[PDB]
């Protein structure tokens, strides 16, 4: 009741308010089929991948619980850019611990995902495990330390593989937990609404207004899971990790998961490797310092022109590195990807900032 | 004697009728006073948006001077024989009438006839009611009660006359002309839509010769073309909402549509209602009432009053309630509210049914007690039954109430049916209209 029946709600919120719950399901989603995916699973690097194809060829309906949990994974991502993507916008990252525990919770899902990914040991599995650990071998001193800790060894064996599957086993819960204070915080202040204005003197009930709007909600992302599940379930999926993972050898065509594809142009942009790394990190944390980067003396973008331009040139830019992410690393993509990753930075850091401030003198405040 | 032989002891009320089609009813008793008056079948249901208001108009000249007697000498006369003289407009019935001492029935009959055909109407007067009238609008503004019951009107009757207020908006209080005036009396006081009235020390006979006498000039044909006929009003399941936190107690009144006056269902209906009750902070049953409203109410301290209500008008009524209640207080009423109106539809018991049942009867004889209400029963029955409902009868159809009745009625006029809501005050909490609806069932 107190997360449902009389909320108060603004009477005008749009579509752009339904990836909250759809995030919900996804999640919901993703535990179940998770969880049914777990009872047939093994984590020994002998037969994890062959698990897997059990699954899919003997278990009675594997496959749709396995290519829903594949797609549904997908799923979650577009829901979490889209969610990222209004709060940005409307400039609901004013609420602060909302908009921070967010962050957290973005950052959980990426980890969890990789983890997950890493499970049927293909080749991109292994890869994908030696690289994004390998992540913290840019860590000055004990970088290296850390590596081998996390891998329990010398090189990706069979102690990570088994580590990882108890990991994230595990993570998707704490991730339900983090997610009730993420709302627990959203119902001290209530949901922020398209024009950016306080609602409180033009609220309805969320039921049965949203409730219904959420249903609808939840089945069109079911449309869209099932589309994908039942009519092209390897669509968003990479054919390599149909290939058991083989440690000496690197598909020459490797690239990450799609939703990763805008970061991993980011830090292919640095001929540096600590550079990179913490380009890597800071396309991520830097939603963090949304916050504080906020000059507009209104709170969402609905009515600042100049923002909104911006804020429409930063997506298609994501875009455009999510393009260059799955490009050969050969001109002239390493230039536009160089471009494009510089531009990500200067659109948040100086001129959103710097178009703020020239939207408050125009209205002379 | 028995409640039964009582019953059967009520002189029969006496009704004649005038070559013009005036009717005449009265009731004799021993008083040695009596109440004489006119009902007619005339109000606002009856007015267009032009003259609105109108009736209204006329009840404020009714008593300021006729042809035969100018000025204050109306007044004069009544007050020197100790008379009362008084009336009340509502959407379909306007009385005009006198309380006097039973000796003085031919002046009181004769001073009636003189207010109803030869109302005198000067420009003067007219002009001295235009100001009075609006400031009694102003005043009405004051009362909530008023306000948000003339809301839940126009709401549930909106696009119709029903839905128009008995007093009329204020630009037709600033216009109505006495054209307007003597055109809406020359249309609508007419003997056939007339009833003379009277209950106390007196016989039928002399009531009627002295109608005869008084009367008989009175136009009892009109034509063909004009003659005010009702249409039926659509009733709308919908809601009025005046948000206006500056006042301390919000006011909600909710009905669903009516039966109507004639219709056998308003007994069962009335029962029902009288299960429910009435209730108001200076009660002192409290936390023991056997209304689980308003034991519920009291306890939980959810309001400061409210009331069902059966408002019956030709085809159509307001089936519900009002209450009066804190800010805090509006969603809990209605949830308490609501949730006995399904209790009824779908659990009446034969217990608190038979107490309903007593509660009316002890209301509808306590009701005729005196002469002026008496008096006003006679007349409003004949116009809207077209006889006298002897007690006996209501104790017959009363009688036939049982739970199985109640929750069958309850379930036709309450039971998944759309209302009509008006709130008027500190109402932020005042329920969505769905979720009003959804507890309709
Ligand atoms: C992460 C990288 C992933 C790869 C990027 C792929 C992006 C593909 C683009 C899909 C976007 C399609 C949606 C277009 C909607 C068009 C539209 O309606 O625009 C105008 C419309 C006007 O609305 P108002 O100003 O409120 O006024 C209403 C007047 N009646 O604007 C909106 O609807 C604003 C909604 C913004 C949300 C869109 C988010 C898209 C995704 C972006 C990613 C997020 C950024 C950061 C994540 C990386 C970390
Ligand atoms: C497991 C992931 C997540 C879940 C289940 C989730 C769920 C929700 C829910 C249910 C709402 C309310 C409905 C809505 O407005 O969409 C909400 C609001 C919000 N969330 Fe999330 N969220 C998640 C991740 C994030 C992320 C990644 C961010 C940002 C970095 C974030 C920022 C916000 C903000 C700022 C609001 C307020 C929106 C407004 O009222 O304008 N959320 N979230
Ligand atoms: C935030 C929720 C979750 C996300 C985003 C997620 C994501 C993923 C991803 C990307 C894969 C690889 C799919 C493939 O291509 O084969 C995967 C595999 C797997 N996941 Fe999850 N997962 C989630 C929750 C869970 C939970 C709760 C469990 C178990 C209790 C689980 C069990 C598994 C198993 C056994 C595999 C290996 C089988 C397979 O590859 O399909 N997952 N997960
Ligand atoms: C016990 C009750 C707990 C119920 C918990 C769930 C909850 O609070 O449900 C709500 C409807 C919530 N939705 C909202 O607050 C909400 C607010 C404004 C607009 C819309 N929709 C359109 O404008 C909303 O959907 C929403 O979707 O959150 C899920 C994410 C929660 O789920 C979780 O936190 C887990 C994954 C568990
Ligand atoms: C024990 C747990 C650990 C160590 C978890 C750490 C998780 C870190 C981050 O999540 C928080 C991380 C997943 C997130 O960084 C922000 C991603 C956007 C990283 C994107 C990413 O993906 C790749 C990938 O998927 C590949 O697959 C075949 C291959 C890859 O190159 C060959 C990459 C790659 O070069 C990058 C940058
Ligand atoms: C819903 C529309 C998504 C865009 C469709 C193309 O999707 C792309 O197809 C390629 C070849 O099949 C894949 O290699 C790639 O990973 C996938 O993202
Ligand atoms: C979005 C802008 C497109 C980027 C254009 C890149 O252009 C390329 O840059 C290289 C840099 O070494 C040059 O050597 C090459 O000749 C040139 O075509
Ligand atoms: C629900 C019962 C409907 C019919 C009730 C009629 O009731 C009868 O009406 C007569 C005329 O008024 C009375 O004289 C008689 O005593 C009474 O019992």
């Amino acid at each position: 009741n107190n997360a449902f029946i009389d909320l108060p709600a603004p009477s005008n919120i749009s579509s752009w308010w339904n990836f909250g719950s759809l995030l919900g399901i996804c999640l919901i989603l993703q535990i179940l089929t998770g969880l049914f995916l777990a009872m047939h699973y093994t984590s020994d690097t002998t037969t994890a991948f062959s698990s897997v194809t059990h699954i899919c060829r003997d278990v009675n309906y594997g496959w749709i619980i396995r290519y829903m949990h594949a797609n549904g994974a997908s799923m979650f991502f577009i829901c979490l850019y889209m969610h990222v993507g209004r709060g940005l916008y409307y400039g609901s990252y004013t609420f602060l611990e909302t908009w921070n525990i967010g962050v957290i919770l973005l950052l959980t899902v990426m980890a969890t995902a990789f983890m997950g990914y890493v499970l049927p040991w293909g080749q991109m599995s292994f890869w994908g495990a030696t690289v994004i650990t390998n992540l913290l071998s840019a860590i000055p001193y004990i970088g290296t330390n850390l590596v081998e800790w996390i891998w329990g060894g010398f090189s990706v064996d069979k102690a990570t593989l088994t580590r990882f599957f108890a990991f994230h086993f595990i993570l998707p819960f704490i991730i339900m937990a983090i997610a009730m204070v993420h709302l627990l915080f959203l119902h001290e202040t209530g949901s922020n609404n398209p024009t950016g204005i306080s609602s409180d003197v033009d609220k309805i009930p969320f039921h049965p207004y949203y409730t219904i709007k959420d249903i609808l909600g939840a089945l069109l992302l079911i449309l869209a899971l099932m589309l994908l599940v039942l009519f092209a379930p390897d669509l968003l999926g990479d054919p390599d990790n149909y290939t058991p993972a083989n440690p000496l050898n690197t598909p020459p065509h490797i690239k990450p998961e799609w939703y990763f594809l805008f970061a991993y142009a980011i830090l292919r942009s640095i001929p540096n490797k600590l550079g990179g790394v913490l380009a890597l990190a800071f396309s991520i944390l830097i939603l963090a310092l949304i916050p504080l980067l906020h000059t507009s003396k209104q709170r969402s973008m609905m009515f600042r022109p100049l923002s909104q331009c911006l804020f429409w040139a930063l997506v298609a830019d994501l875009l455009t590195l999510t393009w260059i992410g799955g490009q050969p690393v050969e001109h002239p993509y390493i230039t536009i990807g160089q471009l494009a990753s510089v531009l990500y930075f200067l659109l948040i850091l100086v001129l959103m900032p710097t178009a703020g401030t020239i939207e408050n003198k125009l209205l002379k405040w | 004697a028995t409640y039964a032989q009582a019953l059967q002891s009520v002189p029969e009320t006496q009704v004649s009728q005038l070559d013009n089609g005036l009717r005449v009813a009265s009731e004799q008793s021993s008083q040695p006073t009596c109440t004489v008056g006119v009902w007619i079948d005339a109000g606002s249901r009856y007015e267009s948006e032009k003259n609105n208001g109108a009736g209204y108009f006329v009840e404020h000249l009714a008593f300021k001077g006729t042809k035969n007697r100018p000025g204050n000498a109306l007044e004069k006369e009544v007050e020197s024989m100790g008379a009362h003289l008084n009336a009340y407009s509502t959407r379909e019935h306007t009385a005009y009438y006198i309380k006097a001492l039973s000796k003085d029935l031919p002046k009181a009959v004769e001073l009636l006839a003189d207010i109803v055909q030869n109302c005198s109407l000067e420009d003067s007067q007219i002009e001295k009611e235009r100001d009075v009238i609006l400031q009694e609008l102003q005043e009405n503004d004051t009362s909530m009660r008023d306000v948000v019951f003339n809301y839940l009107h126009a709401t549930a009757f909106q696009g119709t006359p029903l839905a128009q207020s008995v007093e009329g908006p204020s630009e037709n209080v600033r216009k109505l002309s006495r054209a307007d005036l003597t055109e809406y009396l020359s249309r609508h006081y007419k003997a056939p839509r007339m009833v003379l009235a009277a209950a106390g020390g007196l016989e039928h006979r002399q009531l009627l010769d002295l109608a005869q006498k008084h009367f008989s000039g009175l136009s009892g044909t009109y034509d063909e073309d004009a003659v005010p006929t009702l249409s039926p009003c659509r009733f709308t399941g919908s809601q009025i909402c005046h948000r206006e936190d500056g006042l301390p107690l919000a006011h909600v009144a909710i009905a669903v549509e009516g039966p109507g006056w004639a219709h056998p269902d308003n007994v069962a209906l009335q029962v029902a209602n009288a299960i429910i009750g009435h209730y108001d902070c200076t009660y002192g049953g409290g936390a023991h009432l056997s209304s689980p409203l308003a034991s519920i109410a009291a306890t939980n301290k959810l309001c400061q009053s409210f009331q069902t209500f059966n408002i019956c008008y030709a085809d159509t009524g307001l089936l519900g309630a009002h209450f009066v209640c804190d800010h805090m207080s509006i969603d809990d009423m209605m949830f308490v509210l609501q949730g006995q109106w399904m209790r009824l539809c779908t659990s009446a018991t034969e217990s608190e049914v038979l107490r309903g049942k007593n509660l009316l009867r002890n209301a509808l004889v306590s009701h005729l007690d005196g002469t002026t209400p008496v008096c006003e029963d006679i007349g409003r029955s004949l116009l809207t039954y077209g006889r006298r409902i002897p007690l006996a009868e209501w104790e017959s159809r009363i009688a036939e109430v049982d739970a199985r009745v109640v929750r069958e009625v309850c379930s036709k006029y309450f039971y998944d049916q759309c209302p009509a809501v008006a709130g008027f005050g500190p109402i932020e909490q005042l329920p969505d209209y769905n979720r009003i609806r959804s507890g309709m069932f």
